């Protein structure tokens, strides 16, 4: 039940593109009015308000899910079985109007922010975003409507995604799209970057399956080089101490060479960072945790390594590359970002 | 006492350090071993961002301690 695709791309669809315009012109281009790290940077000569949150993490997220669906149609064709919503459909059902819609709200995903300040004032932003795709819609529905969104109904679809009331991040096609593409991007700040990504890896994978998944974290790298994103290395022999992304905790290696595990073998029990312990116990490293089967059953990381930075150039040097006026016309000017991006894409 | 500062790209400077030794020096050691600039250096241990005035006995910082170098820009 995979459609057929019409030649639709983030890179040539003009409709997406000109809600990303929108969206930097009116939101994302603008100082933050907040106070958590609200103080823009000079890039090369350029300012730039928004470097976490800005246009280009917006346009890589639209990235994201293009490739995550190509990945999934491909998956799909190969005869692979991926996750099923509460309706039957699956990622690789997504038509390219649908594609055309999401990317759309992803574009105001993160217009309603006033700073980076997290989790306080989650609602208040999210309701702002919510506003400002409404306004979009409002001041273009004689181009919007029916053609791209069919009618009020399915604009108020999209429009509770971005809101994102009961943070039902599965609920659908679009829900999945826009909360993993917001979620990965953050591969580019996240340490340890094995626990980050094994964690992000085990998020996306039923969806898609292993493949594409390999697939859409390979090509997520090309896509931060080419944006002057920082590349995160993977070391499986990293040495640090695991990281439980789910609630930023720890695993215990028992006085015994043991991991300590609930009654059963059993689930590895969680252990808050604060918690002290019994003499004789230490974390888990990232590579103890790789190479435990349960792991290495759903994730191929043991024995994987990947040079982070660029190769060639000493770290300092990188640094260079990443504060560059380039990284600043990525998050100021949509045509070259989204030129950036689609030569990334090509480049496979 | 040795501890390990690691970089998003996988880097791991092994630094030989001591209690007293404030943040500064760490990053000031940083810059000997790998050139960058303690301006652009942000040094995170326990989730916690260390400050410049500060020692590493203050953030209970011990031997073999990982700390985290994130990029400041
Ligand atoms: N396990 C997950 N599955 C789907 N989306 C997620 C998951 N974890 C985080 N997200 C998304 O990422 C957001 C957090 O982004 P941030 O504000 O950078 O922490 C959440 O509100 C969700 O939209």
């Amino acid at each position: 039940s995979v459609p057929t695709w019409n030649g639709f791309s983030l890179y040539t669809d003009e409709t997406v593109r000109n809600a990303a315009r929108y969206a930097y012109d009116n939101y994302l281009g603008k100082p933050y009015t907040g106070t958590v790290e609200a103080t823009p940077v000079n890039f090369g000569g350029q300012m730039v308000y928004r470097q976490h949150h800005g246009l280009a993490h917006t346009l890589r997220t639209m990235a994201y899910a293009e490739i995550i669906v190509e990945e999934a149609r491909k998956a799909k064709l190969r005869g692979e079985s991926l996750k099923t919503f509460a309706d039957g459909r699956t990622l690789a059902d997504v038509t390219p109007e649908e594609l055309r819609k999401i990317m759309i709200a992803q574009a105001f995903f993160v217009t309603g922010r006033d700073d980076e300040e997290s989790s306080k004032n989650y609602e208040k932003y999210h309701e702002q975003s919510r506003d400002a795709f409404l306004k979009y819609v409002e001041e273009n529905k004689s181009t919007l409507i029916p053609d791209v969104f069919k009618d009020e109904k399915d604009v108020k679809f999209y429009a509770d995604v971005i809101e994102d009331k009961d943070h039902k991040w599965a609920d659908s096609p679009a829900h999945v799209l826009v909360n993993q593409g917001h979620m990965v991007d953050l591969v580019r700040v996240k340490q340890p970057p094995e626990s980050y990504l094994e964690y992000y890896f085990s998020q996306l994978q039923p969806w898609i399956g292993s493949t594409a998944t390999e697939a859409v974290f390979a090509t997520q790298r090309q896509f931060f080089h080419a944006t002057y994103e920082a590349v995160a290395g993977f070391d499986s022999e990293n040495k640090e101490p695991h990281l439980v992304v789910d609630g930023l905790g720890r695993y215990v290696i028992g006085q015994d060479g043991n991991p300590i595990r609930e009654e059963s073998s059993g689930e590895l029990k969680f252990f808050s960072q604060k918690k002290k312990l019994e003499e004789n116990q230490r974390y888990m490293r990232v590579d103890e945790y790789l190479k435990l089967d349960e792991v290495q059953k759903r994730f191929p990381g043991a024995g994987k390594k990947l040079d982070g930075g660029l190769p060639g150039l000493k770290e300092y040097q990188y640094l260079q590359r990443l504060n560059s006026i380039n990284r600043a016309r990525c998050e100021n000017d949509v045509d070259f970002c989204l030129g950036q991006l689609q030569t990334a894409h090509h480049q496979t | 006492m040795q501890i390990f500062v690691k970089t998003l790209t996988g880097k791991t400077i092994t630094l030989e350090v001591e209690p007293s030794d404030t943040i500064e020096n760490v990053k000031a050691k940083i810059q000997d071993k790998e050139g960058i600039p303690p301006d652009q250096q942000r040094l995170i241990f326990a989730g916690k961002q260390l400050e410049d005035g500060r020692t590493l006995s203050d953030y209970n910082i011990q031997k073999e301690s990982t700390l985290h170098l994130v990029l400041r820009l």
